[PDB]
């Protein structure tokens, strides 16, 4: 299979650095020309440099010349950039893109988002969502859990450890007035199921590395 | 650097459409350097056409692309539910690699109004000193809705955010969450938490309510 697997990103105060790597497999790494390309929040892809197969030639868009520096280890498969003076300009998901005359739709990495902020870490609450028995009126349920006031992105949310994929509904992520964000978990179900099924959230916020299971118990009358 | 300049900046059709996504190039662009590209939200791009006019692996053959010089295009000659996504065009001919700014499309349905669901604070979370009350709309179309909140009949401003999910690649509708947030304080001095919601599929608004400790 071919992947291009990402690390190095995450969270970073700003003036300072970050050294991002891309592991390459399934394609002939060292006969292409490579990329990085760049997207701020809600933003579109912003290319940032781009590498000869030899490592002998390389471009960088003007914002990041003299600071960020492109580079690779054929023998290795992998590509890096090297990434100084951060700003909250420099705040993104950061991809690894091969060229595309390779002809593979699966020719980026996953992304890593790089924070440029001041503020630590922090893990989630993770709170159940629980409607009353008396304001839940036919068949189908909803439940779910609200993971408040963690920093930076990502959380990953799963039911079930993965079992519970039909009805799920994980809402974008809010920044909140005081710097932290808050997302919502929710499932719709069988009301039938709420007696003999249990539901539980697993969150997974890795930056801060906090893992939390949360029980959803059902309401009733 | 050449520019590249996508239109519709919004496209929004329906299963079985032929959609059209173009892509203008600032200065002549061979046909052996131009790429589109397909994004879905908070996901990797996927590479869909290649050297103008090449399918990538993988890419069903009702994506084609086209053109030359300083006009190109990508087609979908008979949409499905599951293509909705922001598309990119990149010439990669000269430094810098630029992509233009994206086509968003999205896949229009018949009407679906939402269903609506109301979640009290967390004993849990009031230990902690606030309270968030969540109202959810749940698989509606299309994504203008109007959620208002009322504590003990009285209008709330700016104490809620929402989110919207994408577009289920199944039967296109969304879902929207609803969050008010007050202090605990607040939240055990009032007895009725009501989200009320307008939307085109409803025949009259509908609000969901609870009162405080109710069952
Ligand atoms: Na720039």
């Amino acid at each position: 299979e071919v992947q291009l697997v990402e690390s190095g990103g995450g969270l970073v105060q700003p003036g300072g650095s970050l050294r991002l790597s891309c592991a390459v497999s399934g394609f002939p790494f060292s006969s292409y020309w490579m990329s990085w390309v760049r997207q701020a929040p809600g933003k579109g892809l912003e290319w940032v440099a781009n590498i000869k197969e030899d490592g002998s030639e390389k471009y960088y868009v003007d914002s990041v010349k003299g600071r960020f520096t492109i580079s690779r280890d054929n023998a290795k498969n992998s590509l890096y950039l090297q990434m100084n003076s951060l700003r909250a300009e420099d705040t993104a998901v950061y991809y690894c893109a091969t060229d595309p005359d390779v002809g593979l739709s699966d020719s980026w990495g996953q992304g890593t988002l790089v924070t440029v902020s001041s503020a630590s870490t922090k893990g989630p609450s993770v709170f159940p969502l629980a409607p009353s028995s008396k304001s839940t009126s036919g068949g189908t349920a909803a439940l779910g859990c609200l993971v408040k006031d963690y920093f930076p992105e990502p959380v990953t949310v799963s039911w079930n450890s993965g079992a519970l994929t039909s009805g799920v509904h994980t809402f974008p992520a809010v920044l909140q007035s005081s710097g932290l964000y808050s997302l919502s978990s929710v499932v719709t179900v069988p009301s039938s199921s709420l007696g003999t099924q249990t539901y539980i959230c697993n969150v997974n916020h890795k930056p801060s590395n906090t893992k939390v299971d949360k029980k959803v118990e059902p309401k009733s009358c | 650097e050449i520019v590249l300049t996508q239109s519709p900046g919004t496209l929004s059709l329906s299963p079985g459409d032929r959609a059209t996504h173009s892509c203008r190039a600032s200065q002549s662009v061979s046909r052996s350097y131009l790429a589109w590209y397909q994004q879905k939200p908070g996901q990797t791009p996927r590479l869909f056409i290649y050297g103008a006019s090449n399918r990538a692996t993988g890419i069903p053959d009702r994506f084609s692309g086209s053109g030359s010089g300083t006009y190109f295009t990508l087609t979908i000659s008979r949409l499905e539910p599951e293509d909705f996504a922001v598309y990119y065009c990149q010439q990669y001919d000269s430094a810098p690699d630029t992509f233009g700014q994206g086509t968003r499309l999205e896949i229009k349905r018949t009407v679906a109004a939402p269903s609506v669901f109301i979640f009290p604070p967390s004993d849990e979370q009031l230990k902690s000193g606030t309270a968030s009350v969540v109202c959810l709309l749940n698989n509606f179309y299309p994504r203008e809705a109007k959620v208002q909140w009322k504590v003990d009949n009285a209008l709330q401003s700016g104490n809620s955010q929402e989110s919207v999910t994408e577009q289920d690649s199944k039967d296109s509708t969304y879902s929207l969450s609803s969050t008010l947030t007050l202090s605990k304080a607040d939240y055990e001095k009032h007895k009725v938490y009501a989200c009320e919601v307008t939307h085109q599929g409803l025949s009259s608004p509908v609000t969901k309510s609870f009162n405080r400790g109710e069952c």
